[PDB]
């Protein structure tokens, strides 16, 4: 899918996925998908809301583990408020 | 439970993509180090979601064949 892309832009020069792996990836992006939703509808429960916020999602990533990615999403977060 | 706001939408795909990733070059980097040109296997992949614990609920989803 998109996810070929995705895939070998995280990868160094001139490395291949097997349909295996990235089928496996696939299918792992899927699960963390459902699962970060699933994190963030709880934590929205602890924090009172009745709605998912992107604080919500951005706390549940660094909550899961994933701090790296909050930097990104608060930079894109903020870029697409004012679009 | 309340709707799903566009904000939401937005923030779901792309932190998935950050994920897609982050677990791609993670399996890799694991396997190759920062060696370039290597061909990632799925050993790879259920190597590092058996090792990285920030992974582990992708244990069933990704297990070691």
């Amino acid at each position: 899918a998109v996810i070929g892309r995705l895939i070998k832009e995280a990868l160094p020069e001139s490395a291949s996925v097997s349909k295996e792996a990235r089928a496996a990836i696939a299918r792992a992006a899927s699960v963390f998908a459902i699962f970060v939703t699933s994190s963030s509808t709880a934590l929205a429960h602890k924090q009172n809301h009745k709605t998912i916020t992107a604080k919500d999602i951005l706390q549940t990533l660094t909550e899961l583990d994933f701090e790296s990615f909050v930097p990104s999403l608060t930079q894109d977060l903020e870029v697409y408020r004012k679009v | 439970t309340g709707l799903i706001t566009n904000e939401v939408l937005f923030l779901m795909t792309k932190c998935t993509e950050l994920f897609v990733r982050h677990l791609a070059g993670a399996a890799y980097t694991e396997e190759f180090g920062q060696r370039p040109g290597e061909a990632l296997k799925y050993e790879h992949l259920s190597q590092v979601v058996n090792k990285n614990k920030n992974l582990e609920f992708l244990l069933q989803i990704v297990p070691q064949k």
